[PDB]
C-alpha cells in the first residue's frame, strides 16, 4: 500500500523478522489481481515458522 | 526399456493429492474431483 515503489532493477530488498505472518488477511481480501506459491500452499505458511 | 514412450506415458495413474493421509490397508481407487489442500477451493481446478 506504499505510496511509491522501486524499479525493477532498483527494487529493494525488506529483511522481516521477529513479527507475526497472518497471510489469512491477504488471501481473502481479493486486493490481488493473481495469487500463486511455489512448493508450499498458502493455508500451510499458517502452520509454518 | 519396456514401458517408457516418447513423450510420457501417460496410461499409468497415481494419486498427488489427497485431503488426509490414509490408513494402512486402506486404499482409494476414486478418480473424481477432490480438494488438493486445505485451501477453500471446494476442488475445482485453480486457487493453487
Amino acid at each position: 500500500n506504499a505510496t511509491r515503489f522501486a524499479s525493477v532493477y532498483a527494487w529493494n530488498r525488506k529483511r522481516i523478522s521477529n513479527c507475526v505472518a497472518d497471510y489469512s488477511v491477504l488471501y481473502n481480501s481479493a486486493s490481488f489481481s493473481t495469487f500463486k506459491c511455489y512448493g508450499v500452499s498458502p493455508t500451510k505458511l499458517n502452520d509454518l515458522c | 526399456n519396456l514401458d517408457s514412450k516418447v513423450g510420457g506415458n501417460y496410461n499409468y495413474l497415481y494419486r498427488l493429492f489427497r485431503k488426509s493421509n490414509l490408513k494402512p490397508f486402506e486404499r482409494d481407487i476414486s478418480t473424481e474431483i477432490y480438494q488438493a489442500g486445505s485451501t477453500p477451493c471446494n476442488g475445482v481446478k485453480g486457487f493453487n
